[PDB]
DNA sequence: ATCACCCTAACCCTAACCCTAACCCTAACCCTAACCCTAACCCTAACCCTAACCCTAACCCTAACCCTAACCCTAACCCTAACCCTAACCCTAACCCTAACCCTAACCCTAACCCTAACCCTAACCCTAACCCTAACCCTAAGAT
DNA sequence: ATCTTAGGGTTAGGGTTAGGGTTAGGGTTAGGGTTAGGGTTAGGGTTAGGGTTAGGGTTAGGGTTAGGGTTAGGGTTAGGGTTAGGGTTAGGGTTAGGGTTAGGGTTAGGGTTAGGGTTAGGGTTAGGGTTAGGGTTAGGGTGAT
């Protein structure tokens, strides 16, 4: 292995990371596993989110992935809907939800 | 002109290897380099307060944990900090 | 190289229309007359809010042209934090 | 001839089904430059920041919408009030 | 005997006027170790640390009931209701 | 210890908050909402706690934890 | 010293120490703990203002808790600068809805 | 031990100089280094946003400046600009 | 509870536009060596936490009573949905130009590094006035005649 | 409203505690002077926003019928509220032990600095597929007979 990233078997830059952390004004120094435990982190959640967009653009028949797919994803998953609580998906839409008060008799 | 970053060429690798026949569009791929950029300033941002709070100069992986710890939802936590421990052993391996 | 147009009454290019089909993905299924000069109300105070702050980050970068980042740094100030133009 | 209401729940279903802007871009951008330039004048807005703006403020105005019904429900009522957006907003700590 | 309401408007004026916890500080820290035990054994408490949580606590709590009463009210009641409390729980975003 | 956050204890608070008349409900309901709040905040001071490599929860482990909890509280030091 | 240079009672040399050591950029101006220490002692006498008005009303000489929270309650801006604080001691401001008022 | 800091010493001066015949409590003091802290941290943190937006390597009274301006109140940021730009140009002033 | 008609969903394919695979070249990450201050060990002070005792007394709980608020049902009005059509005005693809942004070359002063120096502020003590605690007092509505 | 009734703020007395005036010296901040680069200069490219022309068709504005939901009423049930008196449990008042947090010193090594090296990925162009938009298709559920 060479890059950062091929020994710490990540998709993600542990390059970048540390370039960003240490020019980010975050703490005088950054340790060697900083920049990997957090390209992991970020790479995981990004994985967790694609999973279930990409499970719901095969839903709506569509091959691509719209920021619509990413909406469905994050507002049907408990716990990415509270990470992303006070977060706004551009072009996402609403979830599909009228209160059954309102239904016919 | 100047040179523009992007986790863009990561999204791509992650996304074929969970949906290998699944693509992305242009603004879909937008936010998820939002989604990137928000949670890494969340948890470098928690990192630096935590080292802070207990007057240490260096963010380690251990301020990236106890970070991921308090901002992240109970088992995405607990799956964040099993992959983040599993890329530390990894590359201290090699 | 002249004089622009003034602008007035802008507010009201926010429809009653335009308005109910925002109440719909709301989903609400009956409006009050009143609720369309309030929704116009509450939506001035949301961009005034919105652009002071993305005019004050314009005016701090010594720029005339407000971008994207301007207001997606504004939004993220009033909490209202907005994925996919930028940052 | 439809009975009242039932135009009402398929326009729900329509545009809960949908992402475009409500809003018309032209109108909007207006409101823009008229708020803006009554704070600072000879301002310029890149096209992606208008629509930053409008994708904001429908995101803002929908979710209010969601909050307003909530509290119309709340008092028995099937029918949107001032009174409904104003305690929407009194909890929600914008007053 | 005092008309139904009488007491109780008379205990806002109270209550409200004053800054005093209103939960006792004993039961309240037995809640904090316990609540602390499922989360790690062998915990110590500054003393200090259970003021602040009292503190916080109470402060919410008041806070909430004021939006409670809120939302009570917008109903045309004078008496609150779990549905009030949820409610104002839902509109604050701490609820679905 | 959650009933040790009595019925007489709960009317005083809901009584600051201006409350005329109170449900039967209500008190079963703010013990709910109480251990909910309570959970939250001990869970990140303990995590607080946790990363100082101390036993001991600090008055500003729980400050630390209610600024992150966006309930900001002076006067305990920080 | 640099606050008697700039003519404040807040301390330039503390607020420059803090700035650097917080993290915040990799150099400070001559200026930022200058311009700085002058505004958070402006809040500090606005807040001692109203709050030592406060305590004058209540029939006292020493501020407690219950003084800088009804000042901060009752002035708009400051009430909309500490909206997400909350007092340790403080109390709530009196308010009873004329609803629930009696007959 | 080890040493404690405060803002203890220029609040009671504050005070002496707003009013001179008033005196603060242990715990409205605690208060008070609260409140100095909590917005030493929110103007430091917008400031260091705004220098990193801008690709500026350093804090400047200018960064101060439109923090106040995003973080204080309508009226409240007015004064605090002006006492702040009074303080600069006055340490301009005395070498 | 049958039939009519408006709707959306969904088939067809033609249609364009945007995706993604190609090119390459620029620029960031990577390797290496010597660098040092941090954070690691170590011992062990002096802090404060928990643990266990007592005394009522402020405070909680059960179980006395009846007030009036919440809820259902009804039937009053009238607010607000649904539908039609005319004409504005938005959207559309164009056109153009110049202010506005920002690259990237040159320069200097601002900012940080160092050390030692005065000088401010913390930790500590001790006094005393402000505030607290108690009992008697007038004001002030509270509920029933 | 006028009659008795409670209670809470008011006055004054004299106790207790913790504000704030005070001591010393520790460590912070300041004035010395060197060093380096970030950021202020003026300049040009060059992108791109604002303004204009153009058209046509969606989308709006406005008035019209009447459903049907909103809100007044009265009249039912019972749920919380006052008050009371027994009595658990809370709050200080005041002990001791010893695990805990941790000051502080010695030392190693992780994290930084450096410039050359090269590989990854940003920005370029461009062929083909996925999506879009216009044509009818049938069933679907709606609301009048
Ligand atoms: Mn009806
Ligand atoms: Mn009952
Ligand atoms: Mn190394
Ligand atoms: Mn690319």
């Amino acid at each position: 292995a060479k890059t950062r990233s091929s020994r710490a078997g990540l998709q993600f830059p542990v390059g970048r990371v540390h370039r960003l952390l240490r020019k980010g004004n975050y703490s005088e120094r950054v340790g060697a596993g900083a920049p990997v435990y957090l390209a992991a982190v970020l790479e995981y959640l990004t994985a967790e989110i694609l999973e279930l967009a990409g499970n719901a653009a095969r839903d709506n028949k569509k091959t691509r992935i719209i920021p619509r797919h990413l909406q469905l994803a994050i507002r049907n998953d408990e716990e990415l809907n509270k990470l992303l609580g006070r977060v706004t998906i551009a072009q996402g839409g609403v979830l599909p939800n009228i209160q059954a008060v309102l239904l016919p008799k | 002109r100047s040179r523009k970053e992007s986790y863009s060429v990561y999204v791509y690798k992650v996304l074929k290897q969970v949906h290998p026949d699944t693509g992305i569009s242009s603004k879909a791929m937008g936010i998820m380099n939002s989604f990137v950029n928000d949670i890494f300033e969340r948890i470098a941002g928690e990192a630096s307060r935590l080292a802070h709070y207990n007057k240490r100069s260096t963010i380690t992986s251990r301020e990236i944990q106890t970070a991921v710890r308090l901002l992240l939802p109970g088992e995405l936590a607990k799956h964040a900090v099993s992959e983040g421990t599993k890329a530390v052993t990894k590359y201290t391996s090699a | 190289k002249r004089h622009r147009k003034v602008l007035r009454d802008n507010i009201q290019g926010i429809t009653k229309p335009a308005i109910r089909r925002l109440a719909r993905r709301g989903g609400v299924k009956r409006i009050s007359g009143l609720i369309y000069e309030e929704t116009r109300g509450v939506l001035k105070v949301f961009l005034e809010n919105v652009i002071r702050d993305a005019v004050t980050y314009t005016e701090h970068a010594k720029r005339k042209t407000v971008t994207a980042m301007d207001v997606v740094y504004a939004l993220k100030r009033q909490g209202r934090t907005l994925y996919g133009f930028g940052g | 001839r439809y009975r009242p209401g039932t135009v009402a729940l398929r326009e729900i279903r329509r545009y809960q089904k949908s992402t475009e802007l409500l809003i018309r871009k032209l109108p909007f951008q207006r409101l823009v430059r008229e708020i803006a330039q009554d704070f600072k004048t000879d301002l310029r807005f890149q096209s992606s920041a208008v629509m930053a703006l409008q994708e904001a403020c429908e995101a803002y105005l929908v979710g209010l919408f969601e909050d307003t019904n909530l509290c119309a429900i709340h008092a028995k009522r099937v029918t949107i009030m001032p009174k409904d957006i104003q305690l929407a907003r009194r909890i929600r700590g914008e007053r």
